[PDB]
């Protein structure tokens, strides 16, 4: 008729204890940006983004 | 005028291993989004098992 499972009980969360706080504000924040014609590129890695 | 006797094999099957599935666990491990889902298709699987 039906199935038997164990609900869970509790929560648990793990992420990675680094924290850089990922330069989100130089990508937003800065005075010129590049043309649609010759677009750049940033990369964003090893950090902890807000 | 000489007669042998003689044995040979012969295998029939009878049966295999008895399976049954389930509707809920199968689409989904513990979200109720899949019996929501189900519920307003109806009964569609349920014949199945
Ligand atoms: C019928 O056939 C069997 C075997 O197919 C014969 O038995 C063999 O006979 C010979 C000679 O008599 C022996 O050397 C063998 O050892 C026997 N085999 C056995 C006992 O497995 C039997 O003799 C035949 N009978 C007739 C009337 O021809
Ligand atoms: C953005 O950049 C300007 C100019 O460098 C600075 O004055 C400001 O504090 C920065 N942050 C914000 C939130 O405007």
């Amino acid at each position: 008729t039906s199935n038997f499972r164990v609900q869970p009980t509790e929560s648990i969360v793990r992420f990675p204890n680094i924290t850089n706080l990922c330069p989100f504000d130089e990508v937003f924040n800065a005075t010129r940006f590049a043309s649609v014609y010759a677009w750049n590129r940033k990369r964003i890695s090893n950090c902890v983004a807000d | 005028t000489n007669f042998t006797i003689s044995v040979t094999t012969e295998i029939l099957p009878v049966s295999m291993t008895k399976t049954s599935v389930d509707c809920t666990m199968y689409i989904c491990g513990d979200s109720t989004e899949c019996s929501n889902l189900l519920l307003q298709y109806g009964s569609f699987c349920t014949q199945l098992k």
